[PDB]
């Protein structure tokens, strides 16, 4: 097994659930015009938001210790076990919290009350979520790139299915149902597949408490909070900085430049997870962890270049396709954000090395330099050139990072603090 | 889009008219409906009138008693309510969607109409 064969199969995935979203979203939009656009918009980021608060963020740890533990039966067990109760009580207990303050929900949500119907069901499609991604996490551990890419394929192929009889069924409200139902149906499959190739036995899954398993996997949901903050907090008031000197036509240009970046970041990026993760975390000795992250950006720093350097050539046809035509001026943004995007791929081969070795204080030094950049650059560009000055700050902050990822690995290679 | 009229403290027994009025241009593709809210509890559909056959819907509590009719001349729609009993005290609503929104069988969900009038009080003593 290999970077680039898990790259074959997790691209055919990313790909399928990208034209499944396109097909499900520009039904939404035929069908309920702007006002079920703009209703929809805090619902649909919500189950974005779910995809890894469901599970308690546990997802990368599952995956990190079922690798190392992969030729380890009984630890292996004991690892499946605690993770299945730790997904199986915050699933319940955000069950719990969903259902019982489903009118403050559907407040915050749509602005009214009248969605708490949809809300319940919510309570009991985010199960579906969790348990299809835990599946999902314990296939990544075992490098399983083709049971993962299955699976997802499968769910996406349903999930359309699924949000057709759902919306023609109930209207609007069943649309948002079954938004909900697209990352939950992938439960399905990914339990046919995981238990059908023999990856592990069905009883690992039956949940119980390792204390020390626990406080480990905890680590990993602590990454996931400090994530969902910093960067985001970064964008948020760097689209302040925007709109203080800017309008809002501006301001949209910047963010449908970011969305779409981040959704080429994470089509990227996917194999990661699958092959990079796991694989980092067997490897204990240096020599070995350095050939590997050698081998690896050696292989995804062309790719990703000459994919990028592609997607710029046909910038116009990008734009044309994949989004409304309300701003054709992001054209000259796509430059600077592609060139940055070539240096953060090449900045998660030292992310993902950070995941491996379940190192939580490395994970904060690079959030936190991720972040301070972020900013240094944008004080500077965004109040000289807008849109244009976020994209060039956003460049500028993955080059610095990227050369201050290669330096501490340098320092931490050749154990410089011993 | 939606105002409403008519509605206050009535005698149990007695009837009552409510009227609703829509600006815009296109009505006769809207779906009309009435939902209600008692002081306590959530917004529960009460009558709907389509936007093409005229079928009606009600809601089981106020069928054979309240009857729901439109008028695509000047574009309202009416609720008239009669045998009231003290549970149909409540703030009346009227609400317009297109039929996209209700589906086959969602007609009756008041999330799936996103236009809605401020509401008129009914109080059975
Ligand atoms: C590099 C890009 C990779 C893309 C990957 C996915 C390829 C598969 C394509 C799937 C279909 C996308 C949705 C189609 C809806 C078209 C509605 C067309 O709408 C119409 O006809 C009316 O005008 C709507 O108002
Ligand atoms: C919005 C933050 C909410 C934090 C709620 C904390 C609840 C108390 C429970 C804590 C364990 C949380 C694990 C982290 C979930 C983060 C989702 C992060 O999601 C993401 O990053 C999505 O991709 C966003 O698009
Ligand atoms: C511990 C915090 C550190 C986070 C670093 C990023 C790890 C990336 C993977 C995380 C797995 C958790 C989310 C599962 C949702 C995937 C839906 C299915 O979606 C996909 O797989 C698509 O390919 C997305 O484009
Ligand atoms: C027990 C087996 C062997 C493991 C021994 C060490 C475990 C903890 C170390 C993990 C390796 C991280 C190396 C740094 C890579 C650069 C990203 C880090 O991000 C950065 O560059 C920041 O700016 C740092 O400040
Ligand atoms: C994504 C961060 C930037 C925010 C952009 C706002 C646009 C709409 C929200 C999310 C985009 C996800 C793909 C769009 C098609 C829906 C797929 C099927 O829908 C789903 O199941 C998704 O979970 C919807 O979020
Ligand atoms: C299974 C091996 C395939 C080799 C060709 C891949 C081209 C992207
Ligand atoms: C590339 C696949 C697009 C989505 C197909 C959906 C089939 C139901
Ligand atoms: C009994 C297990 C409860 C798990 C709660 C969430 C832990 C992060
Ligand atoms: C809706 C199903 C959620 C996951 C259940 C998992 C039972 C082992
Ligand atoms: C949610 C708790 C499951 C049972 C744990 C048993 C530990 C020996
Ligand atoms: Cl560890
Ligand atoms: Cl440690
Ligand atoms: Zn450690």
């Amino acid at each position: 097994v290999s970077l680039a064969k898990a790259s074959l199969w997790t691209a055919a995935s990313t790909l399928v659930k990208i034209g499944a979203g396109l097909l499900v979203g520009k039904l939404l939009a035929v069908s309920f015009g702007p006002a079920g656009l703009g209703l929809a918009a805090n619902f649909r980021q919500l189950i974005t938001v779910l995809g890894v608060l469901a599970g308690a963020g546990i997802f990368n740890g599952v995956t990190k210790y079922v690798a190392q533990y992969h030729d380890n039966p009984q630890q292996l067990r004991r690892v499946v076990g605690t993770s299945s109760a730790m997904v199986l009580g915050f699933s319940t207990l955000m069950a719990l919290v969903f259902v019982l303050a489903a009118a403050p929900i559907s407040q915050g949500l749509f602005g009214n009350t009248d969605y708490q119907g949809l809300v319940r069901l919510v309570a009991l499609v985010q199960m579906g979520i969790a348990w299809g991604n835990l599946l999902l996490a314990l296939m990544k551990g075992f490098r399983d790139a083709a049971g993962n890419a299955l699976s997802l394929i499968v769910g996406s192929l349903i999930g359309v299915l699924a949000y057709y009889v759902s919306y023609r069924l109930g209207g609007y409200e069943g649309a948002l149902l079954g938004l909900a139902l697209i990352p939950a149906l992938v439960v399905i499959p990914a339990a046919i597949m995981l238990i059908k190739r023999g990856v592990i036995p069905l009883s690992y899954l039956k949940p119980s408490w390792d204390n020390g398993l626990a406080g480990q996997l905890s680590k990993f949901t602590l990454m996931a909070l400090i994530t969902s903050v910093t960067l985001p907090v970064a964008y948020i008031m760097m689209r302040k900085l925007l709109a203080a000197q800017y309008s809002w036509d501006e301001v949209g240009i910047w963010q449908g430049v970011s969305s779409i970046s981040d959704a080429y970041l994470q089509f990227i990026t996917a194999s990661f997870s699958v092959y990079l993760l796991p694989t980092l975390s067997r490897l204990t000795e240096k020599r070995d962890i350095t050939r590997e992250v050698v081998k690896s950006l050696k292989f995804v720093l062309p790719a990703v270049a000459a994919a990028s350097f592609t997607v710029w050539l046909l910038r116009d046809f990008a734009i044309w396709l994949l989004l409304s035509n309300k701003f054709t001026a992001m054209r000259d943004l796509f430059a600077w954000q592609l060139v940055g995007d070539v240096l953060k791929v090449g900045a998660y081969v030292f992310g993902y090395l950070v995941i491996a070795k379940a190192s939580l204080r490395f994970y904060i030094l690079a959030e936190v330099s991720q972040f301070t950049l972020l900013m240094v650059f944008a004080h500077w560009l965004i109040p000289a050139h807008g849109a244009l000055g976020a994209a060039q700050a956003y460049m500028a902050t993955y080059i610095v990072y990227f050369s201050l990822c290669c330096g501490v690995f340098l320092l931490w290679r050749r154990r410089a603090l011993e | 889009q939606l105002v409403e009229s008519g509605g206050g403290l009535v005698q149990a027994g007695g009837s009552l008219g409510l009227s609703c009025a829509a600006s815009g241009r296109t009505f006769s593709n809207y779906v009309m409906a009435w939902f209600r809210q008692a002081p306590g509890k959530e917004r529960e559909f009460v009558a709907r009138i389509s936007e093409s056959r005229g079928t009606t819907d009600y809601a089981d509590s106020v069928k054979g008693r309240f009857t729901i009719s439109r008028d695509n001349a000047k574009n309202t729609i009416y609720l008239q309510m009669n045998s009231l009993n003290p549970g149909d005290t409540a703030v009346y609503s009227c609400a317009a969607t297109l039929p996209a929104w209700t589906g086959i069988i969602g007609g009756r969900r008041p999330g799936n109409y996103p236009y809605w009038g401020q509401g008129t009080q009914v109080t059975v003593s």
